[PDB]
C-alpha cells in the first residue's frame, strides 16, 4: 500500500550506440527508506531509438523498390546478482477496457423492428506489452498497431501498408510522404520505463545490470508490373537490432560505472 | 501508528510465474492486533502456444482463459484475513427508454450502456476468515466486429467461434494471434491487495501460502467438408505454482519456506 | 537544493532569427553532477516571399515549410543532454465500430476520432548523448475545405493542390490568400523547447554549446497548360541556418556568446 | 524550467494621443531576483486603442458612402539599448489545432455506400501574430479575421463585409447597424501584452523603450446605382495610423519618466 | 500593503437613479503611488412607459435601449485611469465543417457555435487617461422564435418587427411586457470596476465624477389598412445622472459634492 | 473588489402574521470591519410565505370554480434614517445569455439547401427581479413565469393555466392535482434575500427597518356549459396582500428590537 | 464556539416507525441566544399491504403515498425554529427551440429537459416561527411506459391507472417490485431544523415531533368490459407523536411524550 518514499541519492549515466543510433539516458536513484528491510533502488530508463526507416532499390533487382521501418522497440533490464530482486516495474499488462451501447425499436404506422450495437474503445499507434518478467528482471516489447489514414485505421499487420503509386522514379516516391507517418516511424522512439529493485544487506555490494533497447524492423517492398501496382511485405525481416549496455552498481559508495556496451 | 515495510519474492521460471510480494506491517497503538498488508503483484504467463501451419483437417491451440491467485493463512495460527481488494462489483448500467408519436405512426426504443472487459475478475467461492482468493476469467472476447465470445460459446453448426477467422490449412484457418486479447497470448500481471490481523499473543512467526495459478483452455477447430467448426476444452492445461512464506510479526521480515510447482493434464 | 537563474541572446537581423537561451544551474547535494536547464526560445522567420501578381503563364512562391532546432555539446567535454521536451508522441486516437440491422437491411460503419495540426514536432535523428534536435514539419494543411495536404502530395493530374486557388486569371494571382495559409508557413516560428544537461564536477571550469536555428523554405509553383491549372513542390529550395556558440561557467553560473555563423545554403 | 519571480517595484505611466484617440497604460515592474546574474523588468502593456470607425460621403462624390474601420491594430515595443535584452514575451504564436471525426459506413437492403468527415476547430474575431520579434524587441499585430453574421461566417478579406441595402440616406444607412459589429470594430481594442526583459549590470543605468499603438483602417465603399448595390473595397486605405511614445528607464534609481509622444 | 475602504452614495429619485460607490484605497510600499479600486453599483430604471391599450391607428412605448456609465477625474489633478472592468472582448465561436458522400451523392455543411445576450456591454470611444466609460446597448432582441433584433431592425414593408405582436386596437398589439428583455423594461444594475493612481506629492483632495444615463427609444407601431408596421427612434428621451464626489486620499474618506439631473427630450 | 468582510456581532429575530401565513426569518450580522469608516450591518432574509392557493365555488354563483394561486411573492426592505445606506444587495439583475447553434448545408444527388438554427436556454418557475433600489432600500418581485407540463412548457401568462376537465363535482376537481403543480404554488416561498448597509458614527445610535413579505394572487375562473369547458382569468386579483414589520436597530449596544407587525 | 452533541430515540413498533433526533447545541459568543441544530431521522413504514390473488371482481390495496414530518416549539416558551433544509425549490429546467427550413420544409421544434421524481418533498404551510414541517408526497410515478401517474390520475373509462396492469382482480395489479420504493418499502427521512434560545428563558423546554403516514386505497374493479382502478386519499393515516425535554443548561434530552394515532376513514 504505502511503499516506499523517503531521502535520495541520484546518479546518472548517459550512452550511445553509433553504429544503431540508439541512446540510452539511464538514471539512478538510491532509496534509503528507513522504514525498509533492506536497500533499494529506482531505475529510470529513458533515451532514444532512431526508427532508422529506410527506403531503397534491392541490390539484386534494383526496379523493386524496399521500405524498412520498425515493428517493435525493444525495451528490457536483466540482471544475474542473487541478492537483487524486482519489486515494481512500470508499465504493466492491463485488461483492455469498451464502452457499449445497445439499442432495440419498434415502429408501427404497418409494422417494423431495428437494432443496433456500437463498440467505443481508444487506441494507440503502438501498444506497450509486457513480454516477459520475473525477480531478475522485465522485458517489454511496443509493437506497432494502428494507424490513421484516410478512409479509416489500418492494421500494422496489413501488408499493404505505407505502399503507395509511385509520385517519382526513386525509391522514397513508392511509399507515403512524411505526413501519413506517425513519429514512431518517421523520428523515432522516446521510451519511459521504470523498475524498483531490492538488494539483500550484508552478503556482497555489487551489481551488474544488463539493460537493452532496439528494434524489431519489417520490411515493406513495392514494385511496377503490367499497369498493376504489386506489394508483399516480409514480417521480423531484421529482428533484434538491439543494443546492450552493462552497468555495474555499488550499493554502498552509491557508486554507478558503465562496465560495457555492444555494439559500440 | 508505526509502519514497517519489506518484500519478498518466488519465481518459477519453468511456468514463467513469478510472486512479488510487498509488505507493511503496521502497529496501530489504538488497536489490540498487528496488522499486516500485503501487496500480491508479479507475472503469470498466459502459457499461449502458437499453432502449427501445417497442419490441414484439425488444428488447436491453447490459451489463457483463466488465472487464479490465493493468499492463505493456516488453521492453527492467530492471522485472520481481514480485508482484502478487488471486491466483487454490484455491476451498474445505464438505460434510455424513448418513446415517440407522429401524426400515423408509433415508435418506441430502448438503450443500455454498459462496459465491456475482455477478462473480468470475481472473487473465489473458497474465501473466508483465513482465505482469499480471485478468479480472473476470460469474459467477453471479440473477433472482428463478431461476439462477444468466451469459453462456452456455441453456434448450433459452427460451434465456438472464438478464435475462428474463416479455404485454407486448419492451422493458418485461425485469427491472427495479436488479433487475440492480450491476456490470452501473453502475460497476466496480478494487482492483489489483502489485509491480514494477527493477535499478540500469538505465534512470533506464522505461514501464508500465496498460490499463483492457469488454467489454459485447448482451442480447436476442424473441417467437416462443408465448414470449419471449433470447439473449446476449459482448463485441459493447468500450471499451479504454490509458495509458503515465513512471517516474523516480531521483527517484520518475511522468508521464502516452501515452492511447489504441479503441473496438471488432461 | 540550490538554482541560479541567467540568459543569453544571439540575433541573425538578416536572416530574421532570434535566440532566447533560459538558463537554470542546479546544484543538488543528492547529485555528484551539475544540472543546466536550458529553455531554447525565440524567433524564426517563415521567410514567406509573396507572389508576382503579374506573372502570367508560370508563377512561384518561398514557404516555410520545416523548421529546425539543435542544442549540442562537445566531443571533449563532461557535459551530457539527459533529458528534453518534447518528445515523441505515441499517438493516440478513438474508434467507435457501429453494426446495425433492420427488418431486411443491415448496416455498418466505424469511426476515429483524432486530431490534426498544420506542423508537427518530431525528433532528429541526429539525436544522441551530446545532442537534442527538433523539427517542426508542415504536416496537415488545409486549402478551404479541399485537403489536408503536405509538401509531397500529388494529384495525377493537377500535381500538388497546397496553395493552388482554382480561375481563369494570372498566374501569380491564381494562389491562395495569403491569409488562408497556415501561420508557421507565411509568418514566424516561435520555438520552445527544454533540455537538461549534466556536467562532471571534475570537469572543466568552462564548457561549450552550440545552438542552432534553421529554417527549409519551400518552392511552390504552379502552371498553366492551356486546359488546367498544376502546381509543384520543390523541397527545401532554400536553407537558411543560424549557429551560435555560448561559453558556460559551471563554477560562476554565467553564460556568454561566443561564436555567430550565419549560412545561406540556395538551389 | 522556471525563471524568474521574487521582490517587485512597480512604477505605473499613462498617456492619451487626443489627435489619435489611443491611451497607454503601462505598468513597469523591476524585479529583484536575488537568484539573477542581470537586472531585470516586465512591461505590461495595456490601454485603449478606439475603433474610429466613421461613417461619410466623398467630399468629390457625396452619393457613395464609406465605411471605414480598422482591420489591423498594431502593437510594438523597442529599445536601442545594448545592454537590454528581450527574453520573454506574451502572447506568442502558437500551432493551430483541430478535432477530425471521419466514418465509412456500407448498407445492404442492395448495395449502399457512405462517407463523412467532421472538422472542428475555434475562431477568433481578430488573431494576435507575433510580426517581428528580436532581442531589441517585439511587434505584434492583432487582425481582423472572422464575423459572425446570419447565415454563417463571413471572412474579414470578403468585400461586401458590413455593407447592406439602404435603409434611410445617410451614410451610415448604407452599413449594417452595432448590434451586427464586433466590440473591435464597434467600440475598439483593448490590448493586453507582456515583455520580459533584461539589463546587463555595471555598463550604463539609464535605457529608453518606444511602444507604439495604432490602426490599419481598412475602407468600404458602397452606392446605388440601377436598383442594384454597388459594393467595393479598398484593403489598407490607410496603414499605420500610430502614436509612439517614448519612456526613460532608470534601472538604479527605479525611476521611470516619459521622454515623448507623437502624435500629441 | 495596507488597505483602507468606504463607501458612498448619490440618488436620483426623480429619475429613479442610483450610484453606490465602493472604495478601496490601497497603500503599497513597492509602489510610488497611492492606488484606489473604485467599484461602481446602483441602479438605473429603463424608464419603460407602459402604451395605452385605447390607442387605435397609431401607438407608441419607451424603452430603456441603452445604458451610459462613466468615470472621470480632472485635467489639472495627479489622478489618472489605469485599469478598469470589464473590457473589451475579442469574441469567440467555434465552428464545424462536415464533408459527406454516398454511392451518388454529395452533401456539405457548416455549423458555428456562440453565445447570444440581450444587452451587450462595450466600452466608451472617449475612455483616456482620465476617464473609462462603458456602454450596455440593446443587442440581440428575439420577439417569440421571431429575430434576433435590435435597435436599427428595418423589414422592407413591416419595418421595425422589435416588439411588434401580429402584423385589434393599436396599443393592444404590442406583445406582452413580460416578453421584452429585462433591461428594456425593468432596472439596470450595473456592475463596473475601475482602478485610479494618485501621485503623491499631488494634492490631499481630489474630485471624481460619475455618470449614470439612460437612453430611451421611442418605439411605435401604425396601421395602414392592410399590415401593421413599427419602427424605432433612438434616444428620444434622455435621463442623466452626474455626481462628483470628493476625495481625499490623505484619510481615505468620500464626500459627495455636486449633483446634477438633466432631462433631455426630442 | 475587496470589501467587506471581518469580524462579527450576530442576532436573530423570527416572527409570523398567523392573519396572512407569512414568516420572515431575519438575521442582523453586525460588522465590525477594522478597515472600514462606518458601521456595517448584514441583513439577511429568510423565512416562509405560503402559497395560500385556494379552491372554491364563487357565493353568488357556486356552479362556476375559483382557484386563487400566488403569481407573485413580494419581498422589500427600507428605511428612512438619512445616516444609513444600502451598500450591498442579492440578488440583482442580469443580463439574460443564451446558446446558439446555426447551420447551412447543400446536397447534390439536383440541387438541394437547407438551414436550421438552434437557441438553448436555461428556465426557472419564478423569475426574481428587482423592481426597485436606491441608497435607502430595495424591493424584489418574484414572478410566475414558465411550468413544466404534458405536451411542452406554458407560459404564467396563459390565461388555461391550471384549467382542466372536472374529475369531479368539487371546486379541486376542476383543476390540476397537486403533482402538476410547482413547489412554489402547491407549497409556498421560501426567499433568501441580502441587504449590507452603512450607518455614519456620530450621528444617532438608532435605526429603524420596514421588512415587507407579500403576494399577488391571481385567480383563475373554471365552469362547465353545453359541454364546452370555460375558463377565465383575472390577473392581479388581489395585489399586495402584504406584511410589513418594523425593527429597530441599535448600531452602539447592537440590539434589535421588534417595534411593530402589519397585520397580526 | 463551543458545541455539545447528543441524541433521543423514539419507536413505535405497532406502527414501525422510528425517530432519531441528532442534537448539536452551539453557544456562540458572537450571539445573545442559544442555537440548537437538530437534525431528525429514521424510518416510516409505508404501511403497504399485499393484495388478496384470490379477490376476482374487485381487489384493492394500500400502499404509502405521502409522508409528513414536523418539529415544534411551544408558544410559552422562548424559543423559535430559525431555520431548516430542505427548502422549497425553485425549479429550472432546460429548453431548445429548433427552427430550421429548406428549398430545392419549414420545421420547427422545441425540447425541455428536466428531473422526474417519484416523490417529491415540500414545506408544510402551517410553517411558523415555532414549528416547520414536511411532506413527501407521491408525485411522478411510471406503470412500465406508461404514465407518469399520481395520487388523482383520472382518465375517463380506465379511471386511475397508477398500479392498474392490464384473470383475478388482486392478480391484475403490476408487480409489487415495480412500484416505488416509498410507497411499498420504508421512508427514511432526513431533515434538518435550527432553533435558538433566550438564555433568559426556561432552563428546560419541550419539542414535539411528529412522523405520520398517509396510505391510499388504489382499488380496481371489472365491469365487464374493463378493469378501472381508483385511488382514495388518505384512507389510512398512522401517527406518531414524541414529545422531548431540552435542557439548555446541560446539554441533555429525554423523551417524556409519546403518542400512537390511529385513523381509519
Amino acid at each position: 500500500d504505502i511503499g516506499q518514499g523517503a531521502e535520495i541519492i541520484k546518479r546518472t549515466q548517459d550512452i550511445t550506440s553509433k553504429r544503431l543510433a540508439i541512446t540510452q539516458n539511464i538514471q539512478f536513484d538510491f532509496v534509503k527508506d528507513k522504514k525498509y528491510n533492506k536497500d533499494a533502488l529506482v531505475v529510470k530508463m529513458q533515451g532514444f531509438i532512431s526508427s532508422r526507416t529506410t527506403y531503397s532499390d534491392l541490390k539484386k533487382y534494383p526496379y523493386i523498390k524496399r521500405m524498412i521501418w520498425p515493428f517493435q522497440y525493444n525495451i528490457s533490464l536483466k540482471t544475474k546478482d542473487s541478492n537483487v530482486d524486482l519489486i515494481n516495474y512500470l508499465p504493466k499488462n492491463k485488461i483492455d477496457s469498451a464502452d457499449v451501447s445497445q439499442k432495440l425499436g419498434y415502429n408501427i404506422g404497418s409494422g417494423s423492428f431495428n437494432y443496433s450495437k456500437t463498440i467505443s474503445y481508444n487506441q494507440k499507434n503502438y501498444v506497450t506489452e509486457v513480454e516477459s518478467q520475473n525477480s531478475k528482471g522485465v522485458k517489454w516489447g511496443v509493437k506497432a498497431n494502428s494507424f490513421v489514414t484516410p478512409n479509416g485505421q489500418v492494421s500494422a499487420y496489413d501488408q499493404y501498408l505505407f505502399a503507395q503509386d509511385p509520385t517519382g522514379p526513386a525509391a522514397r516516391d513508392y511509399f507515403v510522404p512524411d505526413n501519413q507517418l506517425p513519429p514512431l516511424i518517421q523520428s523515432g522512439f522516446n521510451p519511459s520505463f521504470i523498475t524498483t529493485l531490492s538488494h539483500e544487506r550484508g552478503k556482497g555490494d555489487k551489481s551488474e545490470f544488463e539493460i537493452t533497447y532496439g528494434r524489431n524492423m519489417d520490411a515493406t517492398y513495392a514494385y511496377v508490373t503490367r499497369h498493376r501496382l504489386a506489394v508483399d511485405r516480409k514480417h521480423d525481416a531484421f529482428k533484434n537490432r538491439n543494443v546492450t549496455v552493462k552497468y555495474e552498481v555499488n550499493w554502498k559508495t552509491h557508486e554507478v560505472k558503465i562496465k560495457s556496451i555492444t555494439p559500440k | 501508528v508505526t509502519l514497517y515495510k519489506t518484500t519478498a519474492t518466488a519465481d518459477s521460471d519453468k511456468f514463467k510465474i513469478s510472486q512479488i510480494l510487498t509488505f507493511n506491517f503496521i502497529k496501530d497503538k489504538s488497536y489490540d492486533k498487528d496488522t499486516l498488508v500485503l501487496k500480491a503483484t508479479g507475472n503469470i504467463n498466459s502459457g499461449f502456444v502458437k499453432p502449427n501451419p501445417n497442419d490441414y483437417d484439425f488444428s488447436k491451440l491453447y490459451w489463457g482463459a483463466k488465472y487464479n491467485v490465493s493468499i492463505s493463512s493456516q488453521s492453527n495460527d492467530s492471522v485472520n484475513v481481514v480485508d482484502y481488494a478487488p471486491k466483487n462489483q454490484n455491476e451498474e448500467f445505464q438505460v434510455q427508454n424513448t418513446l415517440g408519436y407522429t401524426f400515423g405512426n408509433t415508435a418506441f426504443s430502448e438503450t443500455i450502456n454498459y462496459k465491456q472487459e475482455s477478462y473480468r475478475t470475481t472473487l473465489s467461492r473458497n474465501t473466508n476468515y483465513k482465505n482469499v482468493g480471485w478468479g480472473v476469467e476470460a469474459h467477453k472476447i471479440m473477433n472482428n466486429g463478431a461476439g462477444p465470445y468466451g469459453r462456452d460459446s456455441f453456434h448450433p453448426t459452427y460451434g465456438n467461434e472464438l478464435f475462428l477467422a474463416g479455404s485454407a490449412y486448419a492451422g493458418q484457418n485461425f485469427i491472427a494471434q495479436h488479433q487475440m486479447p492480450l491476456l490470452s497470448r501473453s502475460n497476466f500481471n496480478p494487482e492483489f491487495l489483502s489485509v491480514l490481523s494477527h493477535r499478540q499473543d500469538g505465534a512470533k512467526k506464522s505461514k501464508i501460502t500465496v498460490t499463483y495459478q492457469r488454467e489454459m483452455d485447448l482451442y480447436q477447430i476442424c473441417w467437416n467438408g462443408f465448414y470449419w467448426a471449433g470447439a473449446n476444452y476449459k482448463n485441459f492445461k493447468t500450471r499451479t505454482f504454490k509458495s509458503t512464506y515465513e512471517i516474523d510479526w516480531e521483527n517484520h521480515k518475511v522468508k521464502l519456506l516452501d515452492t511447489k510447482e504441479t503441473e496438471n493434464n488432461k
